[PDB]
């Protein structure tokens, strides 16, 4: 009987799989004239269609890459798959859809750059006496996870100028705890002290060679360390394929953007590297204090998960910024840091038990819907996140794309990956709209009102300018 | 809405001054209209930034302004077995300029002070200074009010209770109708934030050149406290006046403290006696709710509403994802002696650290329909980020949810362009309050006429 | 208006102590310095010292490193000037003092607190009448009020009656005991013709001594 | 301590005039010096702080100059009011030092002094003292010395001297000299002088009597 195919009088090949995803068209010459060309497959076959001249196109979906997900992140020059499949092809007619599947992976035995940003005001001088040993003490903890571990160490205090800093008599320039009975470091804002490396035990003696300074206001500069020690990417070391742990440790409040206009200071921080041979930051007298929401975007910019390993007394301050800036960690210091080792373990452990699906350059005219299967094969609709993980596990996410109409480009391309990740799988999209009879059309056809039309799969169209 | 964005007048200062920083219009005896402007990194004598101001006579062509001139000498007295030490290196004189009658009050928050006496002293601080001018009779006169000759050996027994030395007094800035000068200083009592009040011919008749440590016994300043709540909350940030308990014979006051509680940021009035009576608290950590505060009666009841500036607020968007743009809230008072309860409309910016917010400038009645009207600043907005400055109408229900016009900044990229706005003063005599607009990035301060509505 | 309100005149004894008192009048006592002056005729001005009444810390001339403590109460408003151990060389008008814009300046004054030592005891006046030797124009009496102790005393002539021409000269210690004497002059047709009287009080023993001056 | 010389110690002046005190300190003391004046019998109040800066509600004719160590208190067109002592006093260093003070005086035509000698009462013999009083009124300049003998013999213990300040009407001073003695010792004796050495006489004014002898 008739259906949304016949009773739309379609005119063209076009038009007719425009209908519904389940019409299609018989561009044969030997056709009844009151027989319609827009039907099912099944009754245009029935009606002695031939079935060359049938176009019928069917939403589908094949992969192109399918590595098998690595059991060790270990070895390699980064040939570690975390995502699989890597590349898909999709082919969709006009509004239909079609699905596909993608799973996750946290690998197990991935490297780990871990950077201990610590301060360095007076108040953590207990504190620097009891992690002089950490590099060796964290080397054999992380051994267990990873095998491929480099360590790092930065310095904070403020913005080396006044109110923040002593500037009077000119001895406390040089020695701050001149009226104390005592010897400081001069006042520093950040300085780079080791880079990323493997070789623990020169974090041990960097360590031990570190003093602490002495200012005037509790909030310290250390929003201004965490920029640095993000965007100069070649002075700390980080690696393109490794885990990025930035520890950032301290006891007190901390300052924010447009703070620095108490010291004169109201040029917005540019989110760029001035730490030069040095290994201090220059633009520290000069540039105010970054703010949230541009730490954030360098942040994700550089896939640093920043740790705030913090006392007590400051606890639910770091843990309020912490929810203002996502993927954060946050973990209770001691007054001496004498527990930051299993701090840092818990955080590690915390950051990879999550798998967060995230989509990049997704069309207009696309629209995607997301089923997580984590646990054990528990199916979980409209969820495109999984919690609670632990190392070596696996989830896997059931796509479904769904196009509206169709669009002006035939093909475009996507990205789904999970936050944090290095792989991801990437879509090719085709939108399969037109009909293979079009491509020998017959412009000017003496069988179309003598040349003033086309013909085109076995129909008369009107041509230009008409 | 009707200002004119096609025929503008621009002022300049020199390169690196800072030139527009702050303004003011300043109203001579004759009633003749100028403009005021700060530039807090003019240079000195001995070739260092000491700040500067300058006085603009109105000209519609705009062009270099001459200077108002004030002592820029470092200054030292012994008396008492004493040494007192003024600084003005890096001072930044003009970082805040305020008119009142035909008086001018520029004033210098980074100004150091310290005091010997023997081998201790008092250490090395920024107490801040302003610098008061008749520019028609010459008439000089200072005030620093958070000066003292306390050494540092007592406030450190006293666990700095009642500590002024870090004041930055002038800061922010606003005299009252009455002629008393109030000053917020975010950095008195080690970072709480304080206020200084003291009337302006009070400050005239007892200053002295070279006496340095003077009593002005008319004034009043706000108090320390050992609530942590307080803490390095920068109290006095910025500052504002306005008619908030229904009694006409008393003046309030309006205190921004963008870091009020662990960065949670507050606004807070009070009476002339620094006495509470309400408090708005920020809506999100480190938005700098409070950075800029503006009083004026949008609604056109009578009474005075208030408009509090957020710039560095984070929108909520799509994928649980943030994007600071900064965000105004307006208050309007309630009739009678009741709170200040929510905000009645939230205006929230658009562009990527737009800073939308940063200043809000009561612009009174623009359109001549009987309700004041206001300007929004985003030193950073735009589609380009050079800067853009959006006109709200007032209405019977407040404000306008959508500008009425928005000023696209006419200045290079870096310009800052309405980090300082002024309003609600008819410049060129035309019937219409008109707008002046600074750029101190670019040293250049531009001005907006007001012109009858089409 | 500022006004500096001091106690009233004290009378000790050697040995003993005396705290006077400085109450603040249309100001605060605890917006400025307040100090503390002593004057003597021949010694002239002397500096005790100073008080910042907002925390109570002090300053001191060394001579006076002992006697004196200064101290203050905001509450009442009020400054005090301790003296101990007391001597005949305290016996000094004390004045509290305080600068009007200067920190440091000795600008307003109290009406002074007189200081007076001495072991003597109320003792009531010696009334002479001084007469003339046994000639001009003019005629010239007296009369001498000795050994009397404390000050004042108040003396006059026919009770008030005659003003004119009368020279009543200070009172000078002798002794631990006062002596005050006072001259009078008129024509010869007056006197011995009409009745001259030296009226004498001293309130302090509640005496009113009256003595006629009678030639010789 | 720093040491405050005062100069000069007084003054004789007419209304009208324009004067000038002056104040020398042992060391510099830029301008960290104060001007006082006491009126006669009253307390004090502040004229200058800080070398040149008025008290409020000080009339326009004072004025302070001076720098370093030297300062001067200048009044133009003496008043009525203006007859008082004057003090300088620096407060550059603690302790505050003070000048030893300056009177402003009436000045007039000299007066020769009106001498009178009044042997003891009959009242104080009978006691057991005996008093020689010597008044010595109305006359100008101040200065002047008096001096007791006995049968024409200095005598200098036992005497007892009292001065007025400036009289309000004629602008003149007057002096008491007493001479106390005992009984016994007073008859002794027979001549009783008191010498009155004034510049407006080369020779002593001598007034005397004779004990018994009437
Ligand atoms: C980090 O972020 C957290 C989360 O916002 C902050 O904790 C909040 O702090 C505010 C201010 O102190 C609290 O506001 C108060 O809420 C009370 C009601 O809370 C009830 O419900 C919560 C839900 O979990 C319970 O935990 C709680 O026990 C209560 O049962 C109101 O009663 C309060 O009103 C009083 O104070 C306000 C002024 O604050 C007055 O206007 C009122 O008239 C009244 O006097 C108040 O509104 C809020 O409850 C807290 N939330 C939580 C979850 O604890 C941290 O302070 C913040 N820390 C830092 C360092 O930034
Ligand atoms: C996600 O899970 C939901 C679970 O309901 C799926 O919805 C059902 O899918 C079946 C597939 O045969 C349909 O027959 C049902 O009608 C659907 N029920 C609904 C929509 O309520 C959904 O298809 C899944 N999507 C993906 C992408 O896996
Ligand atoms: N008016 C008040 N109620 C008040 C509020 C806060 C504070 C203080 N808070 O901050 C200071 C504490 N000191 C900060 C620097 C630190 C040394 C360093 O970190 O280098 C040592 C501790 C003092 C004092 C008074
Ligand atoms: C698409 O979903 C169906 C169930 O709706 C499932 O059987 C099939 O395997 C899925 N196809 C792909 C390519 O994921
Ligand atoms: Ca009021
Ligand atoms: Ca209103
Ligand atoms: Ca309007
Ligand atoms: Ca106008
Ligand atoms: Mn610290
Ligand atoms: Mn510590
Ligand atoms: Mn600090």
């Amino acid at each position: 009987g008739p259906n949304i195919c016949t009773t739309r009088g379609v005119s063209s090949c076009q038009q007719c799989l425009a209908v519904s995803p389940m019409c299609a068209w018989c561009s044969d010459e030997a056709l009844p004239l009151g027989s319609p060309r827009c039907d099912l497959k099944e009754n245009l076959l029935k009606d002695n269609c031939a079935p060359e001249s049938i176009e019928f196109p069917v939403s589908e979906a094949r992969v192109l890459e399918d590595r098998p997900l690595s059991d060790k992140g270990s070895g390699d020059s980064s040939q570690v798959t975390q995502v699989s499949p890597q590349r898909i092809a999709l082919r969709l007619r006009p509004d239909d859809s079609k699905n596909f599947s993608i799973q996750v992976r946290q690998v197990e035995d991935y490297p780990v750059d871990i950077y201990y940003l610590m301060d360095l005001s007076y108040s953590m001088k207990d504190d620097l006496w009891s992690i002089q040993n950490l590099g060796t003490k964290l080397a054999t903890q992380m051994r267990k996870l990873t095998s491929n571990l480099r360590i790092g160490f930065g310095a904070f205090v403020d913005k080396p100028v006044s109110p923040y800093m002593y500037i009077s008599p000119p001895e406390a320039l040089e020695n701050p705890c001149y009226d104390m009975k005592t010897t400081c470091l001069p006042m520093f804002g950040y300085k780079h002290v080791l880079t990323l490396t493997d070789q623990v035990t020169r974090f041990n003696e960097e360590v031990k060679k570190q003093s602490v300074s002495r200012n005037r206001d509790a909030p310290e500069g250390g929003f201004d360390a965490i920029m640095q020690a993000t965007v100069c990417d070649e002075k700390i070391g980080w690696r393109n394929d490794a885990s990025h742990l930035l520890v950032f440790t301290t006891d007190a409040k901390t300052h924010i953007a447009l703070d620095g206009r108490l010291a004169g200071i109201v040029q917005p921080n540019d989110g760029q590297c001035h730490v030069g041979s040095d290994n201090h930051y220059s633009a520290s007298t000069t540039m105010d204090y970054p703010s949230l929401g541009l730490m954030t975007e360098k942040l994700s910019q550089k896939n640093i998960n920043l740790i705030f390993a913090v006392t007590e007394n400051v606890v639910n301050l770091y843990q309020n910024y912490s929810e203002l800036i996502p993927g954060t960690t946050v973990g209770v210091l001691s007054m001496d840091s004498s527990n930051v080792l299993q701090l840092i373990v818990d955080a590690y452990g915390k950051i990879r038990s999550k798998v967060e699906l995230e989509v990049r350059d997704l069309p207009e005219e696309l629209s995607l819907s997301f089923n997580a299967t984590c646990l054990n094969n528990e199916v979980i609709p409209g969820l495109k996140s999984c919690m609670g993980l632990k190392i070596g596990d696996t989830v896997s996410f059931s796509i479904e794309a769904k196009v509206r109409g169709c669009p002006q480009e035939k093909e475009k391309s996507f990205t789904i990956k999970p936050v944090g990740f290095k792989d991801s799988l990437i879509v090719q999209v085709t939108f399969d709209c037109d009909c293979a009879c079009q491509a020998q059309a017959e412009p000017n056809s003496h069988r179309c009102n003598n040349g003033n039309g086309t013909f085109e799969c076995g129909v008369c169209r009107c041509g230009p300018g008409w | 809405l009707n200002l004119d964005p096609v025929q503008l007048t621009f002022y300049a200062g020199p390169n690196g001054s800072q030139f527009g920083f702050s303004l003011d219009f300043h109203k001579d005896s004759h009633g003749r209209v100028a403009i005021v402007v700060g530039a807090p990194r003019t240079l000195g004598p001995s070739q260092e930034e000491t700040g500067g101001v300058f006085l603009c006579p109105w000209r519609a062509e705009g062009g270099q302004c001459p200077s108002l001139l004030f002592d820029l000498r470092d200054e030292t007295r012994n008396v008492g077995s004493q040494t007192l030490q003024t600084f003005k290196a890096r001072q930044g004189l003009g970082a805040s300029v305020v008119s009142w009658s035909d008086v001018i009050v520029a004033c210098a928050p980074w100004q150091h002070w310290n005091v010997l006496e023997k081998t201790e002293e008092a250490e090395k601080t920024p107490v801040g200074s302003c610098f008061l001018a008749q520019p028609e009779s010459g008439r000089r006169a200072e005030y620093s009010p958070c000066r003292g000759n306390t050494l540092s050996r007592i406030y450190v027994e006293n666990d700095f209770s009642w500590d002024k030395r870090y004041c930055e007094a002038g800061f922010s800035s606003v005299v009252t109708q009455a002629g008393e000068l109030v000053l917020g200083a975010p950095g008195g009592y080690y970072f709480l934030g304080l206020l200084a009040q003291a009337p302006v011919a009070d400050i005239f008749s007892s200053y002295r050149p070279g006496i340095l440590l003077w009593h002005v016994s008319s004034q009043s300043l706000s108090f320390d406290s050992s609530n942590p709540e307080y803490f390095d909350g920068y109290w006095g940030y910025s500052v504002a006046v306005g008619e908030f308990d229904g009694d006409l014979n008393t003046t309030e006051y309006v205190v921004g403290a963008p870091t009020w509680s662990w960065t949670l940021g507050a606004v807070e009035i009070l009476d002339s006696y620094y006495q509470r009576l309400h408090r708005l608290r920020g809506e999100q950590m480190a938005s700098y709710f409070g950075h800029s505060v503006a009083v004026t009666d949008v609604n056109g009841d009578g009474r005075h509403d208030l408009l509090v500036g957020a710039p560095l607020y984070m929108e909520s968007r799509a994928d649980r994802k943030l994007a600071e743009v900064g965000r105004v809230y307006l208050f309007l008072q309630p009739r009678g002696p009741h709170a200040l309860g929510a905000p009645s409309l939230l205006l929230t910016g658009t562009q990527l650290y737009g800073r939308f917010g940063s200043a809000i400038a009561p612009l009174g009645d623009l359109d001549r329909d009987g309700y004041n009207d206001i300007a929004v600043a985003a030193p950073y907005g735009g589609p380009s980020g050079r800067g853009q400055v959006l006109v709200f109408l007032g209405q019977s229900e407040g404000l306008r949810s959508r500008p009425s016009q928005v000023l696209d900044s006419p200045f290079p990229t870096g310009s800052a362009f309405g980090f300082s706005l002024r309003g609600a003063v008819d410049i060129d005599d035309n019937g219409y309050p008109d707008l002046i607009v600074g750029a101190y990035g670019a040293n250049q301060v531009a001005v907006y006429r007001a012109q009858p509505v089409v | 208006e500022v006004q500096l309100q001091q106690s009233g005149a004290e009378l000790v004894k050697p040995g003993a102590s005396v705290k006077l008192s400085c109450t603040a009048s249309g100001f605060n006592i605890k917006d400025t310095y307040v100090h503390w002056v002593k004057q003597r005729p021949e010694q002239g001005l002397e500096w005790i010292g100073r008080i910042d009444p907002a925390n109570g810390y002090t300053k001191y001339d060394p001579k006076f490193q002992g006697k004196a403590t200064i101290t203050a109460d905001t509450s009442s408003n009020t400054a005090y000037l301790q003296l101990s151990s007391l001597t005949s060389e305290d016996t000094a008008v004390y004045y509290c003092v305080r600068p009007l814009y200067d920190y440091y300046a000795m600008d307003y004054w109290g009406q002074g607190t007189s200081v007076t030592v001495s072991s003597a005891k109320t003792t009531a006046p010696s009334v002479y009448p001084l007469a003339p030797v046994c000639t001009g124009s003019s005629v010239t009496l007296g009369c001498l009020v000795k050994g009397y102790f404390p000050e004042p005393v108040t003396l006059t002539w026919n009770s008030g009656s005659l003003s004119s021409g009368v020279h009543t000269f200070p009172a000078v210690l002798q002794s631990d005991l006062y002596t005050l004497s006072s001259s009078v002059t008129v024509t010869s047709s007056t006197w011995p013709s009409q009745s001259i009287t030296c009226n004498v009080a001293h309130p302090a023993s509640s005496t009113k001594v009256d003595k006629k001056i009678e030639p010789r | 301590d720093i040491l405050m010389t005062q100069s000069p110690s007084s003054m004789s002046v007419s209304l009208g005039d324009t004067v000038s005190i002056t104040c020398h300190a042992s060391q510099g003391i830029s301008s960290n010096i104060g001007w006082l004046q006491q009126k006669p019998g009253k307390s004090f109040m502040g004229l200058i702080y800080y070398g040149t800066n008025l008290v409020d509600g000080v009339p326009s004719r004072f004025s302070g100059s001076g720098s370093g160590a030297d300062y001067s208190l200048t009044i133009s067109s003496l008043d009525s009011e203006d007859f008082a002592d004057y003090y300088c006093v620096q407060y550059a260093q603690l302790p505050y030092t003070f000048g030893g003070g300056t009177k402003l005086e009436i000045k007039r035509a000299d007066a020769a002094p009106t001498v009178s000698i009044f042997p003891p009462s009959s009242e104080q013999l009978t006691s057991g003292g005996a008093s020689v009083v010597c008044f010595l009124n109305n006359f100008y300049p101040k200065d002047i010395n008096v001096k007791w003998k006995i049968d024409g013999s200095e005598r200098q213990n036992g005497v007892l001297n009292s001065w007025t300040d400036q009289d309000s009407k004629d602008s003149t001073y007057s002096m008491s000299s007493t001479l106390t003695l005992t009984k016994d010792e007073y008859e002794r004796h027979n001549s009783y002088t008191c010498e009155a050495t004034h510049k407006t006489s080369t020779s002593p004014i001598v007034k005397s009597f004779n004990r018994n002898e009437c």
